[PDB]
């Protein structure tokens, strides 16, 4: 699984004494956030499951 | 913001061609821009030599762009604590005479869709001309 | 595949010519201005964007597999030798022939 | 390959365990996040 957000954190002191780390700026591939899943083993396995069904 | 091209003006038949580019005014390292150069021949157009940048992603540890014809000689570097652009052409031949131009790329850098696309010169350099 | 440029521009002041750039995009194109003995400037980027000083009287557009910038409202310093720019494929920089424009 | 692509969403506030009362803030991690682990089973429902 992948986030591919070359982002910043504009931390801000919001204090007093103590720190608040917001979100800086957004740069870099803007992609949504995904999982890659090898698909022929989780049908192979998934028939295993189903076998036992 | 100011670039400034340096090195020889004449090198040798085969000898590798060693120019840097001093960066004030910015900071070459930043995600910005792409950094390189094009290389104008005597009463001829413009041709992009290369460019590249340090702005890794999780898969590399930056990004360099060559030109397919070139590549075959062509080595690029940065100093990120200097400002400095370094082009390392090797096996100069006569044919290799032109006017080498420091370029910073503008373009779709900063924020991109799967790589980077820069796709002009934001910023120029004057010009040198070297021969062999 | 590369851009083609004819070789050359011309009128008299205060006239207004277009000028073509053969080798389709792409919102990737630019031009730039060069005078002799002189560095290549910006003019146009995003075929339709201006860079911070480049007069109102400059701009472009693009149709098909060609682009064009028009300059209106010539005077002497408008003569020197244009060249268009397109990104291609992956990230190949390609440069026209150039258009030397006389006033 | 055949592979598959399961889109995600990013959250900043959260709450554990089914538990009312709290929640917590995540702070945004700085750079390209990325990793890698093992599926071994599955909570499945009839
Ligand atoms: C979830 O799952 C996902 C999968 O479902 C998974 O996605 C995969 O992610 C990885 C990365 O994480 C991807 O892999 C990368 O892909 C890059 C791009 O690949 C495409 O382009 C290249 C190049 O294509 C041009 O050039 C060649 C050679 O000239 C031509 O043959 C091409 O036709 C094409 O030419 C045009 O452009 C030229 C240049 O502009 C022009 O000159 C020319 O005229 C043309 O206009 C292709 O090779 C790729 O093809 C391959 O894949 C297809 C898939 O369908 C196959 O069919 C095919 O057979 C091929 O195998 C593809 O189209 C790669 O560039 C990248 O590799 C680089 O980086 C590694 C880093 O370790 C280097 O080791 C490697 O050598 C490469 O370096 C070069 O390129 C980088 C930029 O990428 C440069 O910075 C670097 O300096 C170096 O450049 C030098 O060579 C350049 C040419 O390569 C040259 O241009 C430069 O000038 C320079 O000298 C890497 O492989 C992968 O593709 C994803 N796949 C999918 C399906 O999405 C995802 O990760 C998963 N998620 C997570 C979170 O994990
Ligand atoms: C299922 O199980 C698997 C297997 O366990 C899990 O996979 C693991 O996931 C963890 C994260 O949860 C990964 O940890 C990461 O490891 C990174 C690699 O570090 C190694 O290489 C570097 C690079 O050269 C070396 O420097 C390191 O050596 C040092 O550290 C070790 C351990 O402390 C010491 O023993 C050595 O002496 C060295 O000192 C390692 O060999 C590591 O870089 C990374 O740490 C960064 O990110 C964490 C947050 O995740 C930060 O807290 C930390 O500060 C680091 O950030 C710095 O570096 C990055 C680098 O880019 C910068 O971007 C930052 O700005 C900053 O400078 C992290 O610890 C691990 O790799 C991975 N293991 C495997 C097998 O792949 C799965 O998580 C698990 N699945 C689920 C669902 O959790
Ligand atoms: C994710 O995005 C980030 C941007 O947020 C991007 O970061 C760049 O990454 C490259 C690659 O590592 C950096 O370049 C390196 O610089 C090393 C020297 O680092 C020190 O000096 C830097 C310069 O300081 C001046 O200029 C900056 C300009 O931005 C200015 O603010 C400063 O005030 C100052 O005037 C400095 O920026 C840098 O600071 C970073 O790290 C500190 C902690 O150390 C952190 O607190 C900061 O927040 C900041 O992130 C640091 O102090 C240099 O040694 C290094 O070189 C190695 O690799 C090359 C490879 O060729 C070799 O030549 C060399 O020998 C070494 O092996 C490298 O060049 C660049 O400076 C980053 N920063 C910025 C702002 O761009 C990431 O690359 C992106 N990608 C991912 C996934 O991480
Ligand atoms: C899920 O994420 C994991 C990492 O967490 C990815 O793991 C990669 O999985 C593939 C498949 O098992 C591995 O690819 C195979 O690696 C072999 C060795 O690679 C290293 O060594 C060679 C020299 O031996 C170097 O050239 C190369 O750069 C590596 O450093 C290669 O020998 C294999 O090549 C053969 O198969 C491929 C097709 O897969 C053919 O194209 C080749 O021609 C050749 O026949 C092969 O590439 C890979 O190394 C694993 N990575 C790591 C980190 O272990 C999964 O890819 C990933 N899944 C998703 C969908 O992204
Ligand atoms: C999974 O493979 C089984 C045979 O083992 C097949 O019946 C089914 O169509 C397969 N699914 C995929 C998506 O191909």
């Amino acid at each position: 699984c992948t986030r591919p957000n070359n982002n910043t954190r504009k931390s801000i002191r919001i204090g007093p004494g103590q720190a608040f780390y917001a979100t800086g700026d957004i740069i870099g591939d803007i992609r949504q956030a995904h999982c890659n899943v090898s698909k022929a083993t989780w049908n192979e396995t998934l028939g295993k499951v189903v076998k036992q069904l | 913001p100011q670039l400034q091209e340096s090195g020889p003006t004449l090198v040798e038949a085969s000898e590798t061609l060693s120019l840097t580019c001093a960066v004030s005014g910015d900071s070459t390292a930043a995600c910005n821009s792409f950094w390189g150069w094009v290389r104008q021949p005597p009463g001829k157009g413009l041709e992009w030599v290369g460019s590249l940048s340090h702005c890794a992603s999780y898969w590399n540890r930056g990004w360099t762009y060559h030109n397919p014809s070139l590549k075959s000689r062509l080595t690029l570097a940065l100093d990120t604590p200097k400002n400095l652009v370094f082009l390392k052409l090797n096996s100069v031949t006569a044919a290799d005479t032109a006017t080498y131009y420091c370029a910073r790329f503008g373009g779709e850098v900063l924020r991109y869709t799967d790589w980077p696309k820069p796709a002009w010169v934001d910023l120029w350099g004057r010009g040198t001309l070297v021969t062999v | 595949s590369a851009l083609t440029q004819p070789p050359s521009a011309s009128g008299s002041p205060g006239q207004s010519i277009t000028i073509s750039c053969t080798g389709t995009s792409n919102n990737f194109v630019s031009w730039y201005q060069q005078h002799a003995g002189k560095a290549p400037k910006l003019v146009i980027y995003d075929v339709n964007k201006r860079p911070s000083g480049v007069p109102d009287r400059f701009s472009g557009s693009k149709s098909g597999n060609t682009a064009s910038l028009t300059v209106s409202g010539l005077q002497t310093d408008d003569e020197a030798v244009y060249y268009c720019g397109s990104l291609v494929g992956n990230w190949d920089v390609i440069f026209g022939g150039g258009t030397k424009l006389t006033v | 390959n055949d592979s598959i692509t399961l889109p995600c969403r990013i959250k900043q506030i959260i709450n554990m365990w089914q538990r009312i009362g709290q929640a917590m803030y995540a702070p945004p991690i700085q750079g390209v996040i990325r990793c890698v682990s093992n599926i071994t089973g599955l909570i499945l429902t009839r």
